[PDB]
């Protein structure tokens, strides 16, 4: 690799800068917190009546599991137009408030 | 890379790579001028000793 970095075949006497050494990872750990419970997403999407525009409904959601599998199955494909995040990464990133 | 999908991530990460490149060219460019002032004084110390 000294011959590779000088682009030659007969390197001269001296000191060179070949590359750098990185300690590689050994294993992997995934430790999001110990919480488990089915989410109230079924009320907000399968509600019979929604509120009007001028007085729109309020919902607080907490202590769930963020399952985003039934979203594509309740209705056919339509727009998402998702700004902060891509729509397909929602499960991995985890959610705050 | 965790939030957005791969296609537009490039647009966003291209700004940071090009931003940090010109943020690091300015380091090298200013180092080459400071070393041209030290060498103007190292050659003045060598002709003073
Ligand atoms: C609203 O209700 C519908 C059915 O009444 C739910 O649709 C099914 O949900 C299950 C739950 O895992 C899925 O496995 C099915 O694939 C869904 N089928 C269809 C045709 O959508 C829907 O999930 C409910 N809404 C929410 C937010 O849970
Ligand atoms: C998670 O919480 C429950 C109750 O809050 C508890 O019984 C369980 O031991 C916890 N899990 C771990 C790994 O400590």
């Amino acid at each position: 690799e000294t011959k590779c970095t000088l682009k030659s075949f007969t390197v001269e006497k001296g000191i060179y800068q070949t590359s750098n050494f990185r300690v590689q990872p050994t294993e992997s750990i995934v430790r999001f917190p110990n919480i488990t419970n089915l989410c109230p997403f079924d009320e907000v999407f399968n509600a019979t009546r929604f509120a009007s525009v001028y007085a729109w409904n309020r919902k607080r959601i907490s202590n769930c599991v963020a399952d985003y599998s039934v979203l594509y199955n309740l209705a056919p494909f339509f727009t998402f137009k998702c700004y902060g995040v891509s729509p397909t990464k929602l499960n991995d990133l985890c959610f705050t408030n | 890379f965790s939030r957005l999908d791969p296609p537009e991530a490039e647009v966003q990460i291209d700004r940071l790579i090009t931003g940090r490149l010109q943020s690091l060219q300015t380091y090298v460019t200013q180092q080459l001028i400071r070393a041209a002032e030290i060498r103007a004084s190292a050659n003045l110390a060598a002709t003073k000793m």
